[PDB]
RNA sequence: UGCUCGC
DNA sequence: ATTTTAGTATATGTGCTGCCGTTGCGAGCACGGTGTTTCGTCCTTTCCAC
DNA sequence: GTGGAAAGGACGAAACACCGTGCTCGCAACGGCAGCACATATACTAAAAT
């Protein structure tokens, strides 16, 4: 997981500086370690060692676990790191389902990590009140039920609490609280009638205290699986079955965990009422959908019972391997042309196959087919089962079968995303300090504009900001912002296939 | 038989595919500024912990002038261990 | 050890050289220091 | 034909040309009856069955373009098909037929239907890393470097 | 070299090396066995623990933890041929105090 | 003005830091890519051909040719790396063995090791002592290869990890389709028939569908061995900064300078005197370009396969030239000389150049008795006296005695050969030149290279010691004869 | 590399 | 529900095919060096005719 | 005594891999400490009959 510990230094480098990104990743790297042998290793003072430790903490990055003779150890979630790139995702998602009251929100949530209601909806209507003008005062009222509705959607959910100290063995303090999680409370928001209005940055006791909240990362992993489906049911049958598909894992995502082979059955009748009445469509016509889905070849859904009419289930880890699948095809072909992916496609049907038996099927020449498979041979995108007669395993003696596994390549291009973001970050962050003259050069001259805007602001200010020689580096100062936003683009649009692939990884696991 | 090569193979060897353009369309920009956004917003946060500088040459008057001045977040100590109070 | 020695070319810590000899020079530890005027 | 011949090779010489050209045709024609049954929109198992078209359909289609000289047969043209579907852009469904036009599988009939990509390109391929064919020497520190990458350059500033 | 007609030199045996030991003449034995026989200074950086060359690492591309340093020839043979085999031995160089 | 850098450091060795280097690093370390297999240049005068093998850029090996990396001669040159690039990954023979113990060691989906989390806290906690020694390093590497060997299935991903084996010559194969006497497995099932089209169109699958298990060819386990988690890697009782698991598949050979590989021309003939490690490292090229060749010529997958271990079993050889499992027909010819030969051996560089070597201003020469010296004396042959020579230093005290000793010259015993300056350390033959002047410019702290005269202290040694008193140190005196007398009371302790 | 020797 | 038999499950304990060692230093000498198997370019020498 | 054309003999030279063909042996040089395959023994555990 060397590309991993490289992009989680990066991130935490780019987002909370340098003193903590080494503790992070020590404790990625080693693991659960004590207080004292982390700030011996690091070889840096122990305040700095506890301050990064906090911050971490804070924002859900690192956990503490107490052990024998009461020590505690503090352990990383590299899976958190991860997702912490994710955010402006989960920011256009919230956006887009929700108001921007709820995108203000969640942004405060992953800014903060851990924070109370009361914090979150002051600060929402602190930053709503600049949005708006003309003495208009945002209230809490419909702050808090943007924030109820997000907790009954499992958006947003309650950080674990730190059970009684009264209650539970009174007396001694232990060295840690032992933070306990309570499926009961998660999503209870607690009664707060105090209300105010947000200030418009003039600069001129806690009823809810105790009670953190966070940003729940895996509804928004299964909404984002969920459009996932949708999109791709959409892209192969038509735009009904994908608006069908949608009410279904609507309908499922609340009688269903975030991890399970199959979903709970629907039937017509319930899919058929709950089916939104913008579209004209009838009993039958929803029959007909629900029996040609089950019948195609890629299994998204399925028949498994026949009561109550028409009784249908999803197939879940069915349709992220379709994705996963066509992720795949979708890179080989990018990378190697439409032939290879032709060849590519059929030894992944054939399960295993030879050349000549390749060169039948495929009706490619000699010589370039072959050429093919060594190239997808030495990147790893399959194996070679060599099935022996002796074993000796000569290979003058020996069949060579070639055969695509899915779960290897998928963990190869996973890394290779991961590695290639690395990248992207580096080379970002290679340009930001290479043109770092330019850049405060620029900021110094439109301070010159930016300090007495109003106050002592003379028009003889204006006409000799481009007189200076910044005005032919303003080609290079746009070809520096050009390049960062393709890179950013770039770096958020490879978070797609690094979350389809986590996905299709995760959901093949056991755990036993 | 293989010929034999006089000069090594290029440090970048040249490719006929290229990588295809990226998305376009209102989220991808919006997500893009807002990374943006973020980026800039995350270093003034409290929680980006910056480098404690050192090695002050002199005291001067204007020191109280050039403090740098930034509020700064107290962490919640009943879930935290005791070990990291200050 | 005493092969390691051999072999990079120091001498071995056994025989006569596990103990270091000083030199009887004429001198004054913790010589006299010049006072500062100005601090 | 196995061992001599065949209506892809002409002298000992694979015709590259004219697989293209037949694939081409193929996939034209099933687009346009997949267009056809979509713009019918007179019931979704109608749309379906009509978007799909038999070997032997296709194969008297090609027939009466005669691109080339050579004469096809159906399994040829079941072959091209075969290696359109090995190309990910066409979808074969085996249904149970005793008697018909065809007459070709005893009780069993393909049908052909051109189906659109499951996802649109993956954004790993929108990077000049993804595409990087000399990815493994990459390093922070050497000659092949992302801050002196030209792949990267070359992307940046087209 | 090895024969006389090829005008070579006596060797000191391992047998010789132990009796050597055993006498304790540690000063002695360093003198035949390093400083009379394959003496030389290599320039080891102090940074990567690599052999540079003419006060430089190529390693690094850096002269500032570069150092001289007395060796059997042998032995930086030794090390090449390490380097060579995969097993990169690094020094890690120190003060004589 | 001028900067402060310090000359020259009294630097000591401290310890030697054992690791490995990635191929990234050998690419660092290396000046010059190696791609030519050829050695010498077609015209008369059989220059070495750039950026090839022999080339002057990574050393020199004649006294006559410069190093072109660093301008300075044979004596001087300390010689420098190149790296190989090959086109597909080999195991490394030496770590082989920990190749097969690592794949054993961690799962071969997820990468992770086979280690429960209440395990992977004890063995941490176990390592994390300070003061762990080489043998309780081994110890705990062998106790938790047995407790990963004792489980069977991931507790991370939970796929199925069979046993993992050696199979031929540097191949791996991994039993994850292992035959079920009891009811099988879904996967396994799956797996036997997936081989419906290969069995439609090759019959001879069918019976042979057993025993196709996983084989691991270094492109696979390279893969693996790169998606390792750091956390798991001092698990595995490897030191992280010394190396990796991914450095242990070789991708990149270091060739070694010219100063390894001695070569002489002998203009007698139309040939040259060329060590075994450069025919080794031109056959390995060679298969590389072979390889290469029959990629882009679209050759059959049993010849790629047929020359990937050829060109495995080729960098075995240049590493261990005796090897055990090498199959008939691919068993050498000759007798190769590899790095591990001239390592190991009675004439290898431990045992015949650093604990036993050769030194020179000694002599050899056939005993004689004589009783009227001394026990702690030895007589000495003019002839050898006049050889051998010590430097001694022009001090206040004896600067009249080695004026004599210049002003008599290199003919009469007492005397020296050579002056080294004080200044200047060029040396000064005094069979040439004034010797009177020389005595008369005799400074302070000049080398003086006098003849073995009276008094000298000297080793005596019989080659053959039994004990320490088969070499005693006497006291020279010289003689006009031929042979090394001494007291033969002094006979039973040289035997 | 081989071999004959010298103790 | 309880005692008896079947299996499995690992550990252990006796082999059998591997890899590693085998005194020291000295002095001579003889031989052979990677090549060779067939293809082709070049040069020269000599079957008849002059 | 001469010559224009002809053959052949010798020395570079490139494809392939030290052996003409595809075969093919013997002997271990003697212990000796690791082992890894098998094998298999026994008991623990749980299903079945009374
Ligand atoms: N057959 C044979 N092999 C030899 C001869 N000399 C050396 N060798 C081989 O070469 C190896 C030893 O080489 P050396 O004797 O060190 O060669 P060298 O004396 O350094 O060669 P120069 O540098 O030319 O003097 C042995 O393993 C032998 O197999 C010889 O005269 N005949
Ligand atoms: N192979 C050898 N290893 C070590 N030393 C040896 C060897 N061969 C000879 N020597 C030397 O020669 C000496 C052997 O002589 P030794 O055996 O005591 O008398 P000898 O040869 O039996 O004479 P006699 O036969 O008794 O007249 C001792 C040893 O230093
Ligand atoms: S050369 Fe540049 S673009 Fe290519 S893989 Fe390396 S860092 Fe990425
Ligand atoms: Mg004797
Ligand atoms: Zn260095
Ligand atoms: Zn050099
Ligand atoms: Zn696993």
């Amino acid at each position: 997981t060397q590309a991993e510990i490289k992009l989680c230094s990066l991130l935490l480098q780019e987002h909370f500086g340098e003193i903590v990104e080494k503790i992070g990743v020590h404790l990625i790297r080693t693991g659960s370690q004590p207080l004292r042998v982390i700030a011996h290793d690091t070889g840096t003072s122990l305040d700095q060692v506890k301050k990064a430790l906090c911050v971490l903490v804070q924002h859900n990055l690192v956990s503490y676990q107490v052990h024998k003779r009461g020590v505690v150890e503090y352990e990383a979630q590299c899976s958190r790191v991860l997702r912490m790139l994710r955010y402006p995702r989960y920011i256009y998602t919230t956006k887009t389902l929700y108001s921007d009251t709820g995108e203000l929100i969640v942004e405060e949530l992953l800014l903060n990590g851990k924070l109370t209601m009361s914090a979150v909806v002051k600060k929402v209507a602190d930053r709503l009140t600049e949005t708006m003008e003309d003495g208009k005062t945002m209230d809490y009222a419909e702050v808090s039920n943007t924030f109820v509705r997000l907790a009954d959607t499992h958006f947003v959910q309650r950080c674990p609490s730190v059970p009684t100290t009264e209650n539970s063995d009174p007396g001694p303090p232990p060295p840690a609280p032992t933070l306990v999680i309570n499926e009961k409370d998660m999503y209870l928001v607690p009664k707060l009638s105090l209300i105010g209005k947000g200030k418009r940055r003039r600069s001129s006791p806690i009823p809810d205290d105790g009670i953190y909240w966070q940003a729940n990362l895996d509804r928004f992993h299964q909404h984002f699986r969920d459009q996932a489906i949708v999109s791709a049911v959409a892209n192969r049958m038509d735009q009904t079955s994908s608006e069908i598909v949608r009410t279904m894992l609507r309908m499922s995502e609340i009688t269903t965990s975030s991890s399970a082979p199959f979903t709970q059955p629907l039937s017509s009748n319930e899919i058929f009422r709950s089916l939104p009445v913008g579209y004209n469509i009838s009993k039958q016509v929803l029959d007909q959908y629900l029996t040609l889905l089950a019948d195609d070849p890629l299994e998204f859904v399925g028949k498994s019972g026949d009561s109550g009419g028409g009784m249908y289930v999803i197939n879940l880890h069915k349709a992220l391997a379709s994705l996963a699948t066509a992720t795949l095809e979708s890179v080989v072909q990018e990378r190697f042309g439409s032939r290879c992916a032709r060849i590519f496609r059929l030894v992944l049907q054939k399960k295993h196959i030879e050349q000549k038996q390749v060169e039948d099927f495929a009706m490619i020449p000699a010589k370039e087919a072959k050429d093919m498979l060594y190239k997808m041979l030495s990147e790893n995108f399959m194996s070679l089962q060599e099935i022996p007669k002796t074993p000796d395993h000569a290979p003058s003696r020996t069949f060579y079968l070639y055969t695509v596994n899915i779960l290897s390549a998928a963990r190869m291009l996973l890394h290779r995303c991961y590695k290639s973001i690395a990248n992207l970050i580096e080379r970002r962050q290679f340009e930001t300090k290479e043109n770092k003259r330019l850049l405060e050069k620029s900021q110094r001259v439109e301070a010159i504009i930016a300090s007495m805007q109003a106050t002592g602001a003379e028009e003889a200010q204006l006409q000799e900001i481009e007189e200076m020689i910044t005005a032919p580096e303003r080609q290079q100062l746009e070809t520096l912002k050009r390049n960062v936003n393709k890179l950013d683009a770039s770096e958020i649009q490879v978070d797609e296939t690094i979350f389809l692939l986590e996905s299709y990884i995760e959901c093949t696991m056991k755990r036993q | 038989l293989p010929d034999v090569v006089l000069k090594p193979p290029p440090l970048f060897p040249d490719t006929d595919y290229k990588p295809v353009p990226l998305k376009t369309g209102e989220g991808e920009e919006y997500m893009l500024a807002l990374k943006q956004e973020l980026r800039e917003t995350m270093k003034r946060m409290p929680y980006f912990i910056e480098t404690p500088e050192e090695r002050q040459d002199i005291e001067r008057y204007s020191k109280r002038y050039m403090k740098v001045y930034k509020e700064e977040w107290i962490p919640d100590w009943r879930r935290l261990p005791r070990e990291m109070m200050p | 050890g005493v092969s390691e020695c051999i072999i990079m070319g120091i001498p071995m810590n056994i025989g006569t050289g596990l103990f270091k000899l000083l030199h009887k020079a004429d001198r004054d530890p913790n010589p006299p220091k010049r006072p500062l005027i100005f601090d | 034909r196995s061992v001599t011949g065949g209506a892809w090779y002409s002298d000992q010489d694979f015709e590259s040309e004219f697989v293209e050209v037949l694939n081409q045709q193929c996939f034209k024609f099933l687009q346009s009856k997949a267009e056809t049954a979509r713009e019918s929109k007179q019931n979704p198992m109608i749309q379906r069955n009509s978007s799909f078209a038999s070997s032997h359909e296709v194969w008297k289609y090609i027939c009466e373009l005669g691109i080339s000289k050579v004469e096809l047969s159906m399994e040829d043209i079941e072959t091209i098909l075969n290696t359109l579907i090995y190309d990910g852009k066409v979808e074969m469904t085996i249904i149970a037929a005793k008697e018909g036009t065809v007459g070709s599988v005893d009780g069993h009939m393909k049908l052909y239907r051109a189906v659109n990509p499951i996802i649109p390109p993956t954004g790993l391929v929108r990077a000049p890393c993804g595409l990087c064919p000399v990815f493994d020497d990459c390093h922070e520190g050497g000659e092949i470097s992302p801050s002196n990458c030209i792949y990267m350059t070359e992307w940046l500033e087209f | 070299t090895e024969g006389r007609s090829r005008d070579g030199g006596l060797r000191l045996g391992e047998m010789e090396r132990d009796c050597l030991i055993g006498y304790g003449a540690s000063m002695l034995l360093l003198e035949r066995l390093m400083i009379s026989s394959d003496a030389f200074e290599v320039d080891v950086c102090g940074q990567c623990g690599l052999l540079g060359y003419s006060g430089w690492c190529h390693y690094c591309k850096s002269s500032c933890h570069v150092s001289s340093l007395r060796i059997p020839y042998a032995c930086k043979l030794l090390f090449q041929e390490l380097q060579s085999m995969n097993i990169i031995p690094r020094l890690k160089l120190s003060k004589y105090n | 003005k001028e900067q402060f850098r310090e000359t020259d450091v009294a630097k000591k060795i401290s310890h030697i830091c054992f690791g490995m280097k990635s191929p990234e690093e050998m690419r660092q370390q290396a000046h010059i890519q190696v791609v030519s297999k050829n050695l010498y240049s077609q015209d008369n005068q059989h220059a070495p051909l750039l950026y090839g093998v022999l080339d002057h850029r990574m050393g020199t090996s004649e006294k006559d040719r410069p190093c072109e990396t660093c301008g300075k001669n044979l004596a001087d040159c300390l010689g420098h790396y190149g790296y190989i690039d090959l086109e597909l990954p080999c195991f490394h023979v030496g770590y082989f063995r920990a190749v097969i113990g690592i794949l054993q060691m961690i799962c071969k989906t997820c990468c992770h090791i086979m280690l429960s989390q209440e395990e992977k806290k004890q063995f941490l906690d176990y390592l994390k002592r300070p003061g762990l020694t080489y043998l309780q390093k081994r110890g705990l590497k062998k106790k938790i290869s047995d407790k990963c060997r004792k489980k069977n299935i991931c507790h991370h991903c939970g796929a199925f990890n069979g046993t993992v084996k050696k199979c031929g010559l540097l191949k791996i194969i991994h039993e994850k389709y292992k035959t079920n006497k009891k009811v099988v497995d879904p996967i396994v099932s799956n797996f036997l028939q997936s081989f419906e089209t290969a069995i439609e169109h090759n019959k001879e699958v069918e019976p042979l569908l057993g025993r196709a298990q996983e084989n691991l060819n270094p492109l696979v386990v390279l893969n693996l061995f790169k998606r390792i988690p750091a956390e798991d890697v001092p698990l595995l009782l490897m030191n992280p900064e010394a190396g990796k698991p991914s450095d242990l598949i070789l991708t990149r050979l270091l060739v070694p300078p010219l100063c390894i590989r001695p070569s002489v021309v002998s203009d007698l003939k139309s040939g040259t005197n060329e060590d075994d490690l450069t025919m080794k490292l031109t056959e390995i090229i060679f298969l590389n370009d072979v390889i290469k060749k029959h990629r882009i010529s679209g050759a059959k997958t049993q010849m790629i396969m047929e020359d990937w271990d050829f060109l495995q079993l080729q960098c075995a050889l240049y590493i261990n030239s005796e090897l055990s499992g090498i199959p008939l027909n691919m068993a050498p010819k000759k007798w190769t000389r590899g790095f591990v030969q001239r390592l190991k051996g009675k004439q290898g560089r431990f045992r015949g150049n650093l604990s036993g070597k050769r030194v020179d201003f000694s002599g050899r020469t056939v005993i004689s008795p004589d009783p009227n010296l001394r026990i702690d004396e030895v007589a000495v042959p003019v002839h050898v006296a006049k050889i051998l020579t010590f430097p001694e230093k022009v001090n206040k005290a004896n600067i009249n005695f080695l004026r004599k000793l210049v002003q008599n010259g290199p003919e009469v015993h007492p005397g020296a050969n050579f002056i080294q300056q004080r200044h200047t350390q060029m040396k000064r033959f005094l069979k040439y030149g004034n010797r009177e002047k020389m005595a008369q410019e005799l400074k302070y702290g000049d080398i003086v290279e006098r003849h073995l005269i009276d008094g000298d202290v000297v080793l005596f040694n019989r080659q053959p010691s039994l004990h320490k008193l088969s070499i005693m140190a006497h006291l020279a005196r010289v003689k006009p004869h031929r042979t090394f007398r001494f007291n033969e009371c002094v006979c039973t302790p040289y035997n």
